[PDB]
């Protein structure tokens, strides 16, 4: 029982959905849905601002009554150009993504059982470890790595 | 040949010993903090005399057997049951046993009874010598064992721990009896995958925890941002055991002690108005013998979105003298105990559990006791015929519009606060008299304790 | 609600405002406002003394009542030439920066909002955890590192 | 809206409550081991009877209030004051309070009296029911609070800790009263940069610490190299509080106990003549009921060069 | 409030002052004032024995009453030639420097305020971490790195 890519797809869809002009007083930017679950290379990326959602290691734990706490890391990377300056635009994007990640309810995704039914579910909690900007990169191209651990629980097994 | 692992331990709770089904037995999910057993006393005799070459020896004897002890921690999981569409929690039998001694009845108004909106446990109707009688069945790998009859002694909820909310149960029992045969099919009684999927998303996060606190005598509301705290329900269970010497004994009956809804809080020191400084200064300076505080610790916070939340309400709770701490950032600690209005009334406090809590629902639970029942949020007065002025010796029986329209307390009290120009009664027929050349202010208070005011000043003069 | 660049701009603005000719007794030198958090190539550095504010990692921990503790690390670099004695000049700059960081009130930074609601907020902690300088560089050129880890609680 | 940090806490000690100046109030420098507060008692009553459906409930009451408590550590800083060119220490008011109950008088011969050469504290003239009455004023960032009246109960000096010499004060008080207005201008009363610069170089290091020990009955001196030790002055203070039941009470007076200048030492066993072996063997062999030893712990060591020492 | 270079210059001046022939029964060697606060490179050095006083990092700690315990590292390096042997001469130099560092009072340096007044001051204490000889270097040229942390306190600030 794993929900890695499902959680990542839910994260991408949530970021895309809660960034349009419907909430100008809640969020700064507007990605127009330029959120993808994978990036080939930074050289391949053609549009800015652009955000990629990576998949990290996936730790598991065990509980006496058959439960299983299972942690997943979600390193999120963003890119932007020097329309005005790297610092202000990158900070705006990072704070806006933080507002997306901290407000609202839980991460809702779709779990597809092998039988042929997709049951919507909800993740437990979201916590950010650290945010970092990659200085020393190209002069007009920036980076702001924000590290996140989505903690979810699979359907009960190991009976 | 097989070794029993803790990772494969399942604890089942039942209110009966035979004829098990899904309504009397229920599986609950525990954490690594699981313990059980039963320790024994032992008397030892020895001789002593002044003769040479003494008799060095002893003979141990078993004399009695202490009551068994068990303890485990479970997450708080308020969810809705598709069978009845009523909010319940997986460990509701434990709540009922800790709250009341009568038979389990989820549709009542006492004990642990659920509503279509929230599952709330009422500590009224707990005046019994023994609580609900549960038998704890323990499955570990393959061997079956159980505790004969348990009465929960304590329940701890802690918000200082950063993980999701947990409740720490602790009780006692008569005897830990090992079992030779399986009492019931584990899967049929235990929770299914559907319930696990439905409750997997109803965890309560302690990252988002608020508190409402207010002194009744001074009518001051405080904004304390919590950094930690806990509240513990204690029944003070004391066991009874015959002490016959010929044979090993077993405890027979348990006597309840004193109900104790004791809790504690801590927060940073914030100079902002009505902050922790205001509470600290008021409590220390006033130095009253007893306080009447209305604390409300709300796990999961209150948001306009429908989100799960666990609520503790402690009406007229006593608050001790705050003690200031000293570390990298100054913080104070407030400890409170929820005393009742009358020693036998049993209105010390009540809890609330739901998965679709809202700010309005939480507020009307705080000021009404239940989530479903509405509560007044604003009140304005209106005169009979919309007249804002009056003369000497005139009758103006004003009315009041209530908000929201579904409030249960549609009646209020009529009072006069500022000015002496007219008098009113409970009915509302306001009348004035002669020699009145001044304006008066009419005030009202909701009978449900919400505390909403409707203000108006009528310019009563000598007339034309 | 991170405001890390806001904190860096508050650092730069405070450094530019203080350590000027208005108070020549409490400070050694005059930068003439030659402060900018935006870094440049070392060969591109126009005149000395020059100060650059680098923003590094930024950790955080949570609190029960929606409070958030966010530790921002702000490495600071000063470059200056050996006009008279390079070791003494960097000494003076480091002492002045320490005085600016320690004395006075807490940081004042302006937090902006999407609907033009800009209001001022202040941080709590300002500690220079360590100070190190690099030697073996080009003889006229110098560099010193001052590590401030500003600790701030973001609004809400 | 502001949060109070411990890093910005300044402790002021004064012997009066009004009309403050630089001769009656003085600022002292504390360490991270700072604590203060005032805990409260509580009596709890309950009922018990054999009837069915018993009365389960209780009602807490406050009955009295314990004496306040505070404790902080400060470095030993003997320096000279340019006003009078007499040796003093920043925490001399605390020494006077711990040493005597009479009024403060630096030019005398009892209590805490200083000289042109050294500042010495004499425990003679301490036979009083209460020591010097000080009010501790605590500033934390922007909020002012103070303890009503404190009497120093203990002082510990530890040489085992490798850092420079420190004294650990500890006392009690009548009541911890929060304050609404600033009593005095903090900078005028507090120490200036000149005194800080003058005393920054007068620290006492425990790396250099010698001891003189000698038995008067035998007239034999020992060369004992210390590896650790401490001495503690304790006044054994005890507070009196009425126990009226109708209203919450406050302690009114304190009674001094028994003066106790208890200390301890430790050293390696060295076979050299008149070493620790000689002391060990003599003390074990004689097994006298009471000994008359003349010990002298010298923090900072003694050298021909003019160097600070306690 | 920093006194790195002032402390290093005071250390250099103390070493140069307390090594002449005035105290032959206290000290072995005599550098004739060949003590400098910086060395460009080992190959540049022309006279032996020669000692360089490097400048290390600067740790800082804060105290409740506005005080500030702030530390400084003083790696000291010496050089000598094979007149007799590396071991004995380097040991004599290191033991001499240790005797200088352990006896006497404190470090007296000169602190120059921006107003134009230089007040002599005194550092608090001195502790040796370790002394090390750099074996494997050139056959006639030796090295003996002695590490020192000078602990001192700046003028009271951070009020």
């Amino acid at each position: 029982m794993d929900h890695r890519t499902s959680i990542a797809q839910a994260m991408v869809d949530r970021i895309s959905k809660q960034m349009d002009g419907s909430q100008p007083d809640e969020y700064f930017n507007n990605l127009y849905g330029n959120v993808s679950r994978q990036t080939y290379k930074f050289e391949e990326i053609r549009e800015f601002p652009y955000v990629a959602v990576h998949i990290g290691t996936e730790t598991g734990q065990y509980l006496p009554s058959g439960q299983q706490w299972m942690f997943l890391e979600l390193p999120i990377l963003v890119y932007d150009k020097e329309k005005t300056d790297i610092q202000e635009q990158l900070e705006k994007l990072v704070a806006d993504i933080k507002t997306v990640i901290d407000t609202g309810g839980n991460l809702e995704y779709t779990v597809s059982k092998p039988n042929g039914s997709t049951f919507p579910c909800e993740a437990t909690d979201m916590i950010i470890t650290s945010v970092s900007t990659d200085e020393g990169l190209l002069a007009p191209y920036g980076l702001a790595e924000i590290n996140v651990t989505v903690r979810y629980q699979p359907p009960r097994r190991s009976l | 040949m097989s070794l029993q692992l803790l990772r494969n331990t399942r604890i089942f709770v039942s209110t009966v010993k035979t004829g098990h089904n899904k309504t009397n037995t229920q599986e609950i999910l525990v954490q690594d903090d699981i313990s059980w057993g039963q320790d024994s006393n032992s008397t030892d005799i020895t001789v002593n005399e002044a003769g040479p070459r003494p008799t060095r020896g002893s003979k141990r004897f078993n004399d009695s057997l202490n009551a068994a002890e068990w303890s485990f921690s479970t997450y708080i999981l308020p969810y809705k049951d598709k069978n009845t569409s009523k909010q319940i929690v997986p460990d509701y039998m434990l709540w009922h046993a800790l709250s009341s001694g009568r038979a389990i009845n989820l549709e009542g108004t006492t004990g642990a009874h659920n509503n279509a909106t929230n599952f709330m446990v009422n500590f009224k109707d707990n005046s019994y010598h023994e609580l609900a009688m549960l038998h704890i069945y323990i499955l570990t790998d393959k061997t079956w064992s159980y505790i004969d009859s348990c009465q929960i002694n304590q329940a701890e909820v802690n918000v200082d721990i950063e993980d999701i909310g947990r409740v720490t149960w602790s009780g006692n029992g008569n005897q830990l009896i090992p079992l030779d045969e399986q009492p019931f099919d584990p899967d049929q009684i235990g929770i299914d995958d559907e319930t696990y999927m439905t409750i997997q998303g109803s965890y309560i996060k302690n990252k988002l925890t608020i508190l409402k606190i207010k002194d009744m005598d001074t009518n001051k509301s405080y904004d304390i941002p919590i950094t930690g705290g806990t509240f513990t329900i204690n029944n003070n269970i004391t066991y009874l055991t015959p002490n016959v010497m010929s044979r090993v004994t077993i405890p027979i009956g348990s006597f309840t002690g004193a109900f104790e809804l004791t809790g504690s809080l801590t927060a940073y020191l914030n100079d902002k108005s009505l902050g922790s400084m205001e509470l600290y200064k008021d409590l220390i300076k006033t130095l009253k013998v007893v306080n009447r505080f209305e604390i409300a610790l709300v796990l999961g916070g209150e948001y306009d979105d429908e989100r799960p939340a666990a609520i503790l309400v402690a009406k007229q709770a006593h608050v001790n003298i705050p003690t200031i701490e000293t570390d990298d950032v100054l913080g104070t600690s407030v400890e409170f105990k929820a005393i009742p209005s009358d020693l036998d009334a049993g209105d010390e406090g009540y809890l609330g559990f739901s998965s679709k809590y809202t700010r309005t629902t939480i507020n009307n639970l705080i000021v009404n006791g239940d989530g479903a029942t509405d509560a007044v949020t604003a009140i304005t007065v209106k005169s009979a015929g919309n007249v804002t002025t009056l003369n000497r010796s005139a009758t103006l029986q004003m009315s009041v519009e209530v908000t929201p329209s579904s409030a249960r307390n549609k009646e209020v009290t009529w009072a006069i606060t500022a000015g002496d120009a007219a008098t009113i009664n409970a009915t509302g027929l306001l009348r004035a008299d002669a020699s009145k050349t001044g304006a008066v202010t009419v005030e009202a208070t909701a009978k449900d304790g919400s505390g909403v005011k409707g203000t108006k000043v009528i310019t009563v003069t000598a007339g034309g």
